[PDB]
């Protein structure tokens, strides 16, 4: 058996068995008792191993809950889990990474090892994969149950690749998405991608030169229009072909230096990197934005030639992005250090047609992204990382991160960590409500800890801490203890929803008995990641 | 000042021919690597009995809540690769190496496609500077060598 207390649900206990019915599949049904509601819960979990890969499903089902029944008057709960990985042959990729649930509240109420309270949606994908040396060819499809919806139902993507066609290599990708929506007002697309790419890479030892070129060749088909061009001024159309070259050009050197003046035959080496991009205006204020997010500029992101994720918004180009990077290899050739920084320059804006973004600066032009990176390998235990992105179109850092680590053994470590985003990034990069709601408008200024060490020969205790520096308050804190031969004892309290007239949170606290420090790091909300 | 052109192939010139192996040679992160190796001139063979071999191992990737908002919902995602490989060098030693990413973007419950469209691309990266890394650790496994 296995048992909990906790503040939302009260005392729980679980009885799982057991059962084998074959060498390469098993399962454990668990009737998992619970004292505020009446009825058992049932929870179902099949593993198995096949020629298509290795895969896990879950089936968890109420058939009725007491508590659901009273919060949600004049209306079972359960769970469905499916994932799966693998490749057949060498050529069969196929995947399945799918979970659904009765309704919004099911990852606040329950405790599960395969959603979250901290989830905003419950993610529902099936894909098979043909891949070979030159070509790749898949079939997906993507829905998102949202808990608070356009699917790609399907979506094929392929790639073929030639190497040596001359001094030259070649690629083609080409897409076909159907976009469908879950409300029956919002538009339809068929989208229909091609992407020719050519380039030439140029390399000897102390530097390199790529020159690449693209047509990037996309029609829409769209339908369900009438909805949206009855309420918007600027109007959708039925057919959209956008036709735009994209040009390239990424330069690099190395430099290397006598590092004999910080330790005995220690190398430092230099890398100036500076890429050209161009890409024309195209409006495409006439195609809804089914798929492309606003991306992220960490350092590695400022040598993109995409500025949103998807394909439905292209930003016009015509920036130079400059970077340097420095190294400290020691004797061994081992690397103990790096710092990069870099910085885009634009020569004109970075312009979409439809260009929905607030700024807290009306400039355009100039060099107004920043980005860095650290890591220092201080030594075989110890380990430091930080980032840095600020936006002159911000007038602030946009974001950051940090974290110290200390390891010595599985069982015995501590992590210090920080992460940052301003409330202006969150103002520019979210929906229009998180700049106004008090939950989400203030930013992140988040300080975690978290810590392992055995107390004694057969005992380990675990903890973590992180606190909002904005709210002054904890967002997460949890403890652990196991003895070992074996039980374990965990405690955590997490933020689990708001409070709306009250404009407060809620948290859950819970207390568990079990009959292992990486589980237990594991197993909270903002779960322990080894940063060295 | 004291700077200088670096005056050698970043591949040490005994690992400019090469056999690479894998589990799954079709796959993004062997894509990655082929290309990354082929990008500094090293000559890839077949699964020459006395080249050394490249052999990727266990992969492995997690997305984990890095952050959250006030009322206990993902802020940012970290999604983070780890990347094992292996250097056999024939009538010597077995050289283990590894890589190891780290990568961060927000959620979005409005746009879940436009993230996932996102995460997908992310991805896509972190095999690319996983393949960087790796090649990175073949100067350091010359010096252990020598050494050995």
């Amino acid at each position: 058996p296995n048992a909990k207390y906790t503040t939302t649900n009260y005392f729980e206990f679980y009885l799982p068995y057991y059962w084998n019915i074959a060498p390469n599949m098993d399962a454990t049904i668990t009737p998992h008792y619970m004292h505020r509601r009446g009825n058992i819960m049932w929870e179902n979990e099949f593993r198995y191993l096949s020629q298509a890969g290795a895969g896990l499903m879950e089936l968890d089902y109420l058939p009725s809950d007491k508590v659901y029944e009273d919060e949600h008057p004049n209306d079972r709960r359960w769970l469905f889990y499916w994932n799966h990985s693998g490749v057949m042959d060498q050529v069969w990729r196929f995947n399945v990474d799918y979970t659904k649930v009765s309704d919004p509240s099911y990852f606040n109420d329950f405790d599960n090892k395969y959603g979250s309270s901290t989830d905003g949606y419950a993610t529902q994908k099936f894909s098979v994969g043909y891949a070979v040396q030159n070509f790749n060819a898949t079939v997906s499809t993507k829905q998102f149950q949202v808990f608070s919806s356009y699917s790609a139902e399907p979506q094929l993507d392929v790639n073929y690749y030639q190497n040596d066609v001359g001094p030259f290599d070649t690629r083609i990708y080409g897409q076909a998405v159907h976009f469908v929506n879950t409300r029956d007002d919002m538009p339809e697309a068929t989208r229909v991608h091609l992407e020719p790419t050519i380039n030439l890479p140029l390399s000897n030892n102390w530097g390199s030169i790529n020159t690449e070129a693209k047509l990037l060749a996309t029609h829409y088909q769209q339908t369900n229009l009438d909805w949206y061009n009855s309420r918007n001024t600027t109007k959708l159309d039925e057919s959209v072909n956008r036709v735009m070259p994209q040009f390239k050009v990424d330069g690099k050197m190395v430099f290397e230096r006598d590092m004999e003046m910080l330790a005995p035959g220690y190398t430092q080496t230099l890398e100036p990197r500076a890429q050209y991009l161009y890409v024309p205006y195209r409006d495409q204020s006439d195609i809804y934005n089914y798929d492309s997010s606003l991306l992220q500029s960490d350092y590695s992101g400022l040598f993109r030639d995409r500025t949103y994720g998807g394909l439905d918004r292209i930003a016009s180009a015509n920036q130079v992005t400059t970077g340097v990077t420095s190294r400290i290899y020691d004797d061994a050739a081992v690397e103990r250090f790096n710092i990069s920084v870099g910085q885009i320059y634009y020569f004109t804006e970075s312009r979409t047609g439809d260009d929905n973004i607030t700024w807290e600066n009306d400039d355009k032009t100039g060099s107004l992204v920043w980005a860095g990176d650290t890591y220092w390998r201080i030594s075989e235990r110890w380990g430091l990382r930080g980032g840095i992105q600020y936006d002159t179109r911000l007038d602030n850092v946009a974001t950051s991160n940090s974290s110290i680590e200390y390891r010595r053994d599985e069982d015995r470590l501590v992590q210090l960590n920080y992460r940052y985003a301003s409330p202006e990034y969150i103002q520019a990069t979210l929906p229009k409500y998180y700049s106004t709601a008090e939950q989400y408008k203030n930013g992140i200024s988040q300080v975690g800890a978290v810590a392992s060490w055995p107390i004694a020969d057969r005992w380990s205790i675990v903890g973590a801490y992180y606190y909002d520096t904005n709210a002054n308050k904890q967002a997460d804190s949890m403890l652990g203890v196991q003895y070992s031969s074996a039980i374990r004892v965990g405690y955590e309290r997490k933020l689990n929803g708001w409070d709306n007239d009250k404009q407060h949170a809620v948290y859950d606290n819970a207390i568990g008995f079990n009959i292992g420090t990486q589980e237990m790091l594991r197993s909270n909300i903002l779960p322990y990641q080894n940063t060295l | 000042c004291g700077w200088h052109l670096r005056d050698t192939t970043q591949v040490p010139s005994t690992m400019k021919v090469m056999i690479l192996d894998s589990g799954d040679p079709n796959g993004p992160l062997s894509r990655a690597v082929r290309n990354q190796l082929r990008l500094n001139g090293v000559e890839l063979l077949d699964k020459r009995k006395d080249v050394p071999s490249l052999r990727l191992g266990k992969v492995s990737i997690a997305k984990d809540t890095a952050s959250v908002f006030r009322n206990g919902q993902t802020a940012e995602y970290q999604m983070i690769m780890t990347v094992n490989a292996t250097v056999l060098i024939p009538g010597r030693d077995i050289y283990p190496i590894s890589a190891k990413v780290f990568r961060s973007f927000f959620d979005n419950p409005q746009m879940a496609l436009a993230k996932d469209n996102e995460q997908d691309m992310i991805v896509k990266e972190m095999y690319d500077r996983a393949a960087e890394q790796l090649i990175r650790k073949l100067p350091s496994i010359r010096a252990a060598d020598i050494r050995s």
